[PDB]
């Protein structure tokens, strides 16, 4: 019936927005990580540690958004 | 050139263009500077101050 | 029925937004990679390593979105 087609559309909008957010945020972060690396490579492991730390903070919401996208798309169908 | 108390020698030596030392900073591969504001304006003053310092020496 | 009307629009939203996100993120990150390379060659392999390390994370959510877009557009409708 009429419900399902809008439930798919809503999952689409939600996951597309989550995708733009996660992608562009992590790109902005990785850019600074790389330009820090290029100036002094020996610090690469320490910088990579800091990067994998902060990347979770940026990743926080988008993964909730996509989780609920999947929930809407399949569990509620 | 003051060499030894009993001996001194006249020398003509070049200071422009810059003569090329054998010091190798290939070991400095490990890093590069932060340039405030930019490297091109800094290299100029470094070269001028270096020439003045060699004349003073 | 209406499902094959609306679900194509759903897929189009999902994939267009995923494309925006992935393309912009990779653009930024690769740009910083290139300006790192020209600043100091002889690091090109090391910075390329780190570039791929980071790029792996950028594409995650966009790729999930693209996969689900294909799924709906072909599996369901």
């Amino acid at each position: 019936n009429l419900n399902m087609d809008l439930l798919y559309m809503a999952a689409a909008v939600m996951m597309g927005l989550a995708a733009i957010g996660a992608a562009i945020g992590i790109g902005i972060l990785g850019g600074k990580f790389l330009e820090g690396a290029a100036r002094q490579p020996d610090l690469i492991p320490l910088l990579r540690t800091q990067f994998f730390i902060v990347m979770g903070l940026v990743d926080a919401i988008p993964m909730i958004a996509v989780g609920l996208g999947l929930y809407v798309m399949f569990a509620v169908a | 050139k003051f060499i030894n108390t009993m001996s001194q020698v006249p020398t003509i030596s070049q200071l422009l263009p810059l003569p090329a030392s054998d010091d190798d900073d290939l070991k400095h591969k490990s890093w590069d500077y932060l340039y405030e504001p930019d490297p091109k304006a800094l290299l100029d003053t470094l070269l001028r101050r270096y020439v003045e310092s060699q004349v003073y020496q």
